[PDB]
């Protein structure tokens, strides 16, 4: 699910931008994305739900 | 107190001192009081770095000194 | 020897320096809070030649006529007084 | 789409594990939402918009002028030639919020040469500024194909400047640049990091040149009484001379100021001719050789 | 701000918090909740006795809060950031000695970039990239993994 | 001896005043020749020289010029290698909050202003406004 999400989120982020460019622009925005969705609340309520 | 001090600064890593006492005794001179080590100088340094106002004061609640 | 000179700064603080004898001192020093004073005796006040940089109106006039500008000017007015 | 593999599994696991805390650089994302609050103009908002940032300017420039000869403006004329100068920093301002993606996209490609992210992006708004300071309507062609020079401008200068712990000016990173941009194809043709006598052939530089500049392109990594009693001496010595002939000795030796007083000033200040500085300076070097003067000096022998 | 800019002021970013300290009540705030601490029975009288302990030492300590808020910063002298040579043709060098020079740049940048008048999005990203920055000077992994 | 020590805030009078002068700009030395760059981070004459009894320039290079202030240089001729206790600062554009006081828990700033830490976040970092002051006196009447 949060694989799932993070490309969905980094999809729009970098709008039309950084799709399939090399990984020190994609994979460092998964993992701020990874990392700001690990603490949030809401997220983590509905994984729970 | 006054030996341990000695023997943990005039006769260890105190190179100031060290040379100090060395010559006081060569040339008959009492010797000199030893104070403020480099360790300390570069923490306080240091703590001015961040900002903290580190100060040192004399006696219950006197002046700075030096 | 030494000399001692007193400089002021922009913002109104005030600063000594122990110059050398021997050397002229100059006009104007770098204060340590790091304004650039004066030395206040206030002898040869030199006009420090200091052109404005490169503003937008040269960077305009340097592509444009005084005349088009002026009419464009005139345009945008007719186009607001539609009103 | 729903595919999973181990790569994907893999790509999620660095992710987790290459940002557990957000970092400086990499949240971006917060400037990244207020560009997309402005949409993207088209040919003729964008020449009008010009148009109304020169016509500003103008305003501006002769309200300015007139106020040194008086020739006080009438009311309404007054209102709206201010109204202008107003309106001119307004298409300003608009103009250079609706282009911050092409600062963005532009300096998405010289990330991670040493200076972040956001850092490039912000040197390409400096740059995006000058471009639309220069950028002239009159020419039919469009903002975006101008303002690319521009903002590739500031870029690379910006990195030539600030991308180095130790400054290296431009013309020199120009040239650290040409080392490897050759060095890359003299490894693909040879199939080896090659010496410097071929690498000063091919560049038209001398390999000692070459071999200077290389090193310039290197990258920092992160991590006494006996003296005083010699001093005493030379006086003691000396108090076996005369004080006319000790104070020679004292001048062209420089006892306690250090300049070597030539014959001459020597002279000068006592008021004689050169020539016999010089031999007073035989006379007292004689004297003072001699093994009753300098009897427990040599203990000082370095 | 449009309708009714003239009957209220509003701010954001460290300038906002530095009026804000400016304009506290430090007594009469101290002296309020003081008073809920004799008055309260439960959490809510928790929250005023706890934070008590930290409004009251900028009251019976007296240094002022506004320290809190840095228009300098010092820089530590440079024998305590070691530059020197390596044999061999490399430098050694403290990892703060860069830091420092990262904020240096987007201080001056700002300086020029208010100079000449940029917009309000480009001048606040500029403020939030300062802030970072000191941030990262004085503690790094506060933020998260750092420069 | 000093019998106690204390430590507290520092104000920017505090900083101004430890300051022997202001790292303008951030070269520290030149590429070619390793001698420190004037305003730099290592600059010579804010910090003090790098070699006794001597200026970068090199105009001065005797010990009987102790209280003499290089000319052309500004550097002090100081006793020794000064440069280990003397230190700078700098005056930035803008305001800055101190991380110590502001990030963990709990936050200080945030009790101090009854403002809590996500909140708190925002304001610091540019992400939402805050209202510093209301004229309750006028607008209750307009
Ligand atoms: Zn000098």
């Amino acid at each position: 699910v949060t694989y799932v999400v993070t490309e969905r989120a980094v999809a729009r982020i970098g709008r039309g931008w950084l799709t399939r460019d090399d990984k020190h622009a994609w994979e460092k925005m998964r993992a701020d994305v990874v990392g700001e969705l690990e603490d949030h609340e809401q997220f983590n309520a509905a994984l729970d739900a | 107190a006054y030996t341990l001090q000695e023997l943990l600064t005039i006769k260890s890593d105190d190179t100031v001192g060290r040379v100090k006492v060395y010559e006081a005794i060569v040339k008959g001179e009492n010797i000199p009081e030893p104070g403020i080590p480099e360790s300390f100088k570069v923490l306080l340094k240091e703590l001015q770095s961040l900002c903290l106002n580190v100060e040192v004061l004399s006696s219950d609640g006197a002046a700075i000194e030096m | 020897p030494r000399q001692v000179a007193r400089y002021r700064t922009d913002n109104g603080e005030e600063f000594d320096v122990p110059f050398a004898d021997d050397a002229e001192i100059p006009g104007t020093w770098l204060c340590r809070n790091g304004l650039e004073g004066t030395l206040i005796e206030g002898d040869v006040p030199e006009p420090k030649k200091v052109k404005p940089p490169r503003t937008h109106w040269d960077m305009l006039l340097e592509r444009r006529s005084v005349e088009e500008l002026e009419e464009l000017l005139k345009e945008r007015l007719d186009l607001i007084k539609a009103k | 789409d729903f595919v999973w593999d181990e790569e994907e599994s893999e790509a999620l696991r660095q992710a987790r594990k290459d940002a557990e805390l957000t970092a400086s650089a990499d949240s971006v994302r917060a400037y990244l939402k207020q560009i997309g609050k402005v949409a993207l103009l088209n040919a003729e908002e964008e020449v009008e918009l010009a148009k109304r940032i020169e016509a500003g300017l103008y305003a501006t420039q002769k309200l300015a002028e007139l106020a040194e000869k008086g020739e006080k403006l009438p009311v309404q004329q007054r209102r709206d030639m201010q109204w202008i100068c107003r309106d001119g920093d307004r298409a300003k301002n608009h103009l250079l919020e609706a282009n911050l993606r092409l600062v963005v996209s532009l300096a998405k490609r010289y990330t991670g040469r040493g200076m972040a992210f956001l850092d490039l992006i912000q040197e390409g708004n400096l740059g995006l500024i000058r471009a639309v300071e220069k950028f002239d309507y009159t020419k039919g062609y469009k903002f975006s194909t101008y303002a690319t020079w521009w903002i590739r401008q500031a870029i690379t200068r910006a990195m030539a400047d600030q991308a180095r712990t130790i400054r290296i000016p431009v013309h020199m990173v120009e040239v650290i640049n040409k080392l490897g941009r050759i060095q890359r194809e003299l490894l693909q043709d040879l199939g080896r990091e090659p010496t410097p006598e071929e690498l000063a052939k091919e560049m038209d530089i001398t390999p000692e040149k070459v071999l200077e500049i290389q090193q310039y392109a290197r990258e920092p990594i992160s991590l006494a009484v006996s003296f005083t009693l010699l001093q005493d001496q030379l006086q003691s010595v000396l108090e076996t001379l005369s004080e006319r002939e000790a104070g020679v000795v004292r001048l062209r030796f420089g006892l306690t100021d250090g300049q070597p007083r030539t014959l001459d000033e020597i002279g000068q200040v006592y008021g004689v001719t050169r020539e016999r500085i010089r031999q007073i300076e035989s006379k007292t070097m004689s004297k003072l050789r001699h093994p009753s003067r300098s009897q427990v000096l040599r203990d000082y022998l370095d | 701000q449009d309708r009714y800019g003239e009957y209220f002021t509003g701010a954001m970013g460290a300038e906002s918090i530095k009026k804000l300290i400016e304009n506290f009540d430090i007594d009469a705030e101290a002296e309020s909740l003081r008073e809920v601490i004799r008055s309260g029975k439960g959490q809510k009288k928790l929250r005023a006795l706890k934070r008590l302990k930290v409004v009251a030492a900028f009251q019976q300590s007296g240094n002022s809060p506004m320290g809190m808020v840095l228009d300098a910063v010092p820089v530590i002298p440079p024998e305590l950031r070691p530059m020197v040579q390596l044999d061999g043709g490399r430098f050694a060098t403290s990892d703060l000695n860069d830091l420092y020079r990262r904020v240096i740049n987007r201080n001056n940048r700002l300086k020029r970039l208010i100079d000449l008048g940029a917009p309000e999005i480009i001048v606040n990203n500029e403020k939030r990239m300062l802030q970072e920055s000191v941030d990262a000077l004085f503690d790094n992994g506060r933020r998260g993994r750092p420069v | 001896f000093f019998d106690e020590l204390r430590i507290g805030l520092a104000t920017a009078d505090d900083i101004r005043n430890w300051s022997y002068g202001e790292v303008k700009k951030p070269e520290t030395i030149n590429y070619r020749t390793l001698k420190p760059e004037k305003d730099g981070l290592f600059c010579e004459k804010i910090f003090g020289p790098t070699r006794d009894w001597e200026c970068y320039c090199g105009k001065y290079k005797r010990v009987r010029f102790k209280g003499i202030i290089c000319e052309r240089c500004g550097v002090e001729v100081t006793r020794a290698k000064v440069r280990r206790e003397r230190m700078g600062h700098i005056e930035l554009a803008a305001p800055v909050t101190h991380i110590w006081y502001f990030k963990g828990v709990p936050s200080r700033l945030g009790y101090l202003l009854d403002l809590a830490p996500k909140d708190l976040e925002k304001i610091i970092y540019f992400a939402a406004y805050v209202i510093t002051s209301v004229d309750d006196e006028m607008r209750h009447n307009e």
